[PDB]
């Protein structure tokens, strides 16, 4: 589909993807994407990293573990995240309803 | 992402 | 002179106040990414601009506001996004207090 | 920005 001016979420409905997580695209550009990603108690961002872009995420709702190349912290609604490009990077939900938004220039 | 799927 | 940040933590972060009911916190950035929130009081106004050179998506992490992109009007409410690419004009104006929009940009 | 003001 094409990329939207304003996103309401609302009226936007979620992409399973399977093992207590699901997302919605809610919009881009050619140089910047932003993803809401929704996780279940003990959904599992299984660790991956990018060759070739960066990557910040802001936690909406709930908390999260995230553990980027081997340094780990619980973060909670309000707090954010870097993986900057070949950073591993993954997250562990901590409660349901748990949200990152994740930004990044593919 | 913050999980491990790509679009 | 700050080092960016692997990890922003919100409540160890003070606010920069900027006046005109508008404060921020720059969170975190890249060579190639930044993320900075911006906390609005009601009726606290985001001046209509633009950028020459990046592009701008902008989440609303908290309150309400009415944004304003090249002439359209949206209410946009926690949860909601908006887009404004290179050179497109964008404002915003607060629908209530503790309105939070969380910016990001390529720089 | 979501406001007008630059991060210098
Ligand atoms: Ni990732
Ligand atoms: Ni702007």
């Amino acid at each position: 589909m094409a990329s939207k001016m304003f996103f309401i979420n609302d009226e936007t409905p979620w992409e399973e993807l399977g093992n207590g997580i699901k997302r919605k695209v809610m919009t881009w550009s050619d140089d910047l994407m932003m993803v809401c990603v929704h996780f279940d108690k003990g959904a599992i961002g299984v660790a991956h990293k990018h060759d070739i872009h960066d990557q910040i995420a802001y936690v909406a709702a709930g908390s999260f573990e995230v553990e980027i190349e081997g340094q780990k912290r619980i973060l909670k609604a309000g707090d954010a995240y870097r993986a900057v490009k070949n950073e591993m990077h993954g997250a562990v939900s901590l409660e349901d309803n748990s949200i990152l938004i994740d930004t990044f220039n593919p | 992402g913050s999980s491990h799927h790509h679009h």
